[PDB]
């Protein structure tokens, strides 16, 4: 849950802050967090959605890191970031939907969908950051 | 011949200095980060008196104070200006002080009526010049005469008046506000000692020194590896583990009171009865058995584990005494410390010469690449509990990983640390000494069993040796500061099994532990290396990020990476493969910049434009307007064809034009007299001749651009017409407006303002910085006869 929230929060920050012309100092910490997220998610396969009419979606992560060398963000930087962000937002939305449609009598607090169970592993805890909601 | 050639091909890719041993010196000459002190205030600007002119161009009777660059050395061309500011960034970083004590720079104010002092002597000179100036406001004069420093010795604080340009003030204020000296006390020194040494009762640590409250120290930067050189840098990691292995070798203690080599050799010969055998190598069997080999084995094992440098096993298969010793070696040393092929070879020799023949088992047809080692197969295929249990331990005696004080450590099974597992080994080999060896010729069987018993009957010595090895390893590992990453290295340290035999047959009961001074030296060298590594990473990252943010696109980060590796002191850069150099560049790019360097860079980047526009030898551009524009009336020139801005003109970037080589647009515009503004750092000619303006020579300087398709010789004319011109009467005695068709995009010097330049600089009155913290510790040890292990029993108990 903390990892799913961290993914979503990183993506929201990236959508709101990785904008054309902005000082790299406005995004540096976010770029570090985003690159950490990419590194952690790279090489991992996820499957979401096999309950009801929720379609089966397969997710593969092989993305490049965002640059760190610019002084102000330009169109190229924003476009690369936007493509990666679009894929990640789609994945997070599907994982959230997959979790929202499942329930359990015994351990209903614990994750139910396979993707959130995979994201509960230690190899994803690095993604975790500011939990402010 | 062939083997050397192939090994040389491999070694040419490894940046290890070929005389391995000499690396020790290079590691020991790495010092703590050098402490930098400021001797004077950092200044880029000075006040200077310049002549001024009335609106009619007549020189006035008073000069005016203006800020000017002390060193005006700016080049032409925008790219070279940005290179200049990168070099300025490097200069500031190298000369950045770690602390400041303003009283050292405090000098006397000549006009003070209250024994006033200022920092620094440049401020004194400026203040005297302002005090003497007739155009100075009386209030400023009285304030110079009254302004006072404040020395509060009780609070250890000083405040001094200074005159500084705002940029110079920003630099000096940053230096004052961000010093690297922290208060130093006995608690910090005590905590600096590794915790596992503070808790070992074999070492007695005392603090027989009083630190004053004025004591200072600079913390080492012991951040764990941000480059992850243990991942995907085979050559660099091989060099790192080699250098660490050399250092660990230097700090491992030498063994004392070994068994007499003559006596043990004769005992071994009598038991083994080699002469009575038919072994084709009778002499070689006991060669390499001596005190030097035993000490070398001790050092090699402990140092290899300390550096996590992979070991290879060198043995003769026919030497079953070597294999019997290798059984102990595999019992105590984790199997992952060996290269897979060597471990498999030694285990397979032990299986197919000693163990399976002992139990009458068919020899193991082992297959290379099997996920199971020969011992892992034997553990399942052997039914005897002694041998199977010893095999099980060997199969699982790999290093355990644990983080202590933020440092990853490779630690041993507790049965190794207390030496209990040697008993199991003893048990197994006692069983092997009772075995029939069904088809084996009996003299050879007797020799094998007697060698087995030669190792078996040293059970007490072997338990003591295992405990001693483990204790020395743990005590020395306490001094490691960088993560002990376990990787199978490109090259290995070759360990002779005859040296293992020497250690096993010759060790006595004389405990030897690291000296407290040896531990402190080892820890200090480790800390110095770690700190230097971090500081060179930070320097490289800062320069790379500055070059990128300054848009220095011709800059080669490869030279930066090479300088970084050279400053790490342990790499022969000529033998670093190109792929690893580029990977190093890529990983360095991803790291963020350290706060102090990034702040200095921000200061430089924000003040770059002001510094560049203060230069008297470059203009920021030139507007070619083929209309007649009146010369501006500027207090600094008289009449001057100076442009305040570029509003109203298309801009051609001169750097872009130089880079592309495409002169079509500029040539078309110049041919067709299309008004334009050429933008970029340009040298200019100062022409004071009215006749030159009437000749319209400022319009004659651009055609060479088209002729040569170059812009690096463009030198526009900046007219400076005033009463000092030889032909100024033409302006004065005729009715006409001086005009030109070109203007020079340049800025006017900032006037000196006393209120905006006077600051109070604050610092500590005085402190003493210290570097060798462990020099404040009195460190004794117990008598080695009384040294105990982690289990509180004596390391060696056979006494």
């Amino acid at each position: 849950m903390d990892v799913l929230y961290s993914l979503s929060k990183t993506l929201k920050d990236a959508r709101d802050k990785i904008v054309e012309g902005t000082l790299y100092s406005n995004v540096s910490d976010l770029i570090q967090q985003f690159n950490q997220m990419i590194i952690t998610m790279n090489g991992n396969e996820f499957q979401t959605g096999g309950i009801g009419n929720l379609p089966i979606r397969n997710w593969n992560f092989d993305f490049g890191l965002l640059g760190t060398t610019l002084l102000n963000l330009d169109a190229n930087y924003v476009e690369t970031a936007r493509n990666t962000i679009d894929y990640f937002v789609d994945f997070v939305d599907n994982v959230c939907m997959d979790e929202m449609v499942r329930e359990s009598q015994r351990n209903g607090i614990a994750p139910q969908s396979d993707s959130l169970r995979k994201l509960s592993g230690i190899k994803f805890k690095r993604i975790n950051f500011d939990n402010s909601s | 011949h062939q083997k050397e050639v192939q090994y040389e091909i491999l070694q040419k890719t490894i940046p290890t200095f070929e005389p391995k041993e000499s690396i020790l010196k290079k590691l020991e000459d790495i010092k703590p980060e050098q402490v930098k002190k400021q001797t004077k205030l950092f200044r880029i600007f000075e006040p200077r008196q310049l002549p001024v002119y009335r609106a009619n161009g007549e020189k006035e009777l008073r000069n005016r104070w203006y800020w000017k660059l002390k060193r005006d050395t700016l080049p032409d061309g925008d790219y070279d200006v940005r290179e200049y500011f990168l070099n300025l960034y490097d200069q500031v970083l190298t000369e950045m002080p770690d602390y400041l004590l303003l009283k050292d720079m405090a000098v006397e104010n000549k006009n003070s009526r209250d024994a006033g002092k200022v920092v620094d002597s440049e401020t004194a000179a400026i203040c005297d010049a302002i005090f003497q100036d007739e155009e100075t406001e009386g209030v400023v004069r009285r304030f110079i005469a009254e302004m006072r420093q404040r020395v509060q010795a009780d609070r250890n604080v000083v405040n001094y008046p200074s005159i500084l340009h705002p940029i110079d003030h920003a630099f000096n204020e940053y230096f004052l506000q961000h010093q690297l000296v922290e208060p130093l006390n006995n608690d910090i020194i005590f905590n600096y000692i590794p915790e596992r040494i503070r808790n070992d009762v074999n070492y007695i640590l005392n603090m027989d020194r009083n630190l004053p409250s004025t004591a200072r120290y600079i913390r080492p930067n012991l951040l764990q590896d941000r480059l992850n050189l243990h991942d995907n840098f085979e050559s660099l990691w091989d060099t790192i583990t080699t250098s660490n292995y050399i250092l660990a070798r230097s700090v491992v203690p030498d063994l004392k009171e070994l068994v007499s080599t003559e006596a043990q050799i004769q005992k071994m010969s009598q038991d083994l009865q080699l002469e009575a055998l038919t072994i084709q190598s009778e002499t070689q069997f006991l060669t390499g058995i001596n005190s030097q080999a035993a000490n070398d084995c001790f050092k090699t094992l402990i140092a290899a584990m300390l550096s996590q440098r992979t070991m290879s096993l060198d043995f003769v298969t026919t030497n079953y005494m070597s294999l019997i010793s290798g059984m102990w070696l595999l019992t105590v040393v984790p199997n992952d410390m060996f290269i897979r092929e060597s471990l498999v070879a030694c285990q397979l020799a032990i299986i197919n010469t000693i163990i399976y023949p002992a139990f009458g088992m068919q020899r193991m047809h082992y297959r290379n690449g099997d996920p199971q080692t020969p011992f892992q197969i034997a553990e399942q295929q052997i039914q005897n509990f002694q041998v199977a249990n010893w095999l099980h331990f060997v199969n699982n005696n790999q290093f355990r990983q644990v983080v202590i004080d933020g440092v990853l450590n490779q630690v041993l099974n507790d049965n190794i640390r207390n030496g209990h597992v040697v008993n199991q080994l003893m048990e197994a080999l006692m069983q092997l000494s009772r075995q029939q060896f069904p088809t084996m010729p009996v003299d050879y069987k007797r020799s094998i069993q007697r060698g087995i018993l030669l190792l078996s009957n040293r059970l007490g010595q072997l338990v003591d040796l295992t405990r001693l090895l483990a204790y020395n390893y743990e005590t020395l590992m306490a001094c490691i500061t960088m993560n002990m990453q376990h990787v199978q290295t490109l090259t290995t340290e070759k360990l002779q099994l005859t040296s293992v035999t020497s250690l096993c047959m010759l060790i006595g009961n004389a405990t030897v532990i690291p000296s407290p001074q040896t531990l402190f030296h080892y820890y200090n060298v480790n800390v110095n290396f770690h700190s230097n590594y971090n500081e060179r990473i930070n320097d490289a990252v800062a320069i790379i990020t500055a070059a990128n943010r300054l848009n220095l696109y011709q800059k080669k980060m490869k030279s930066i990476v090479e300088d970084f590796l050279k400053r790490l002191q342990i790499f022969d850069i000529s033998r670093v493969p190109d792929d690893q150099m580029y990977r190093l560049r890529d990983r360095l790019r991803l790291l963020p910049v350290e706060i102090r360097r990034l702040d200095i860079f921000n200061l430089i980047l924000m003040n770059m434009e002001q510094i560049e526009r203060a230069s008297d030898k470059i203009a920021q551009g030139v507007i070619i307007a083929y209309r007649d524009m009146q010369l501006e009336r500027d207090e600094m020139y008289g009449y001057v064809n100076i442009a305040r801005n570029l509003d109203g003109f298309q801009q051609i970037n001169l750097e872009e034009l130089m880079r592309t080589g495409d002169y079509a647009q500029i040539t078309n515009m110049l041919l067709n007299n299309q008004p334009v503004a050429l933008v970029g750092a340009l040298p200019f000619i100062t022409d004071s001749s009215v006749i030159s303006l009437v000749a319209k020579l400022d319009a004659t300087v651009f055609a060479q651009i088209v002729k040569l398709r170059k812009v690096d010789t463009l030198k526009p004319i900046l007219y400076k017409i005033n009463s000092d011109s030889n032909d100024f009467y033409l302006v004065a005695n005729y009715d006409w407006v001086p005009t030109s068709t070109t203007k020079v995009y340049k800025q006017i010097p900032q006037q000196f303002d006393f209120r905006a330049s006077m600051h109070m600089l604050t610092s500590n009155l005085t402190f003493t910085v210290y570097s060798d913290l462990l020099a404040f510790v009195s460190a004794d040890t117990v008598e080695p006869i009384n040294a105990v292990a982690f289990d509180n029993m004596r390391i060696m108990n056979e006494l």
